[PDB]
């Protein structure tokens, strides 16, 4: 994401980005 | 010429320090090319400096290939060249 948003503000005419957040779901077996 | 321009000189007499940094810069900013091909008689400095900037070469352009085979958008290709080069020479 750090190469992505630097190609796309720099296009599509400071920023700080913070560390992305993992969402994971599945459809396996329920316990 | 009548333009106006700071004074450089007094700023150098108080400040030669951060003067000598600040000119070293702006002489490696306009370096030019040397003329002289390296040889097996130059200094090991030299040859060392030489592979230095080799290596640093090959590192840029290691990563804007790298960078231009991923092909993150599939998309103004002086906007894109000057974004490759902002974020391989951060990276």
């Amino acid at each position: 994401a750090k190469r992505i948003s630097i190609l796309s503000r720099a296009q599509s005419a400071l920023n700080s980005l913070p560390t992305f957040q993992l969402i994971l779901n599945s459809n396996a077996n329920q316990i | 010429q009548g333009t106006q321009a700071d004074d450089l000189v007094s700023a150098i007499q108080q400040n030669a320090n951060h003067f000598t940094e600040l000119f070293c810069r702006a002489i490696d900013n306009n370096m030019p090319l040397p003329t002289k091909e390296i040889d097996y008689k130059d200094d090991v400095l030299d040859v060392i400096l030489n592979q230095r900037r080799l290596r640093n070469e090959r590192m840029l352009s290691d990563r804007t290939n790298e960078i231009r085979s991923e092909n993150l958008m599939d998309t103004p290709p002086s906007s894109m060249n000057d974004a490759l080069r902002e974020v391989v020479e951060d990276e």
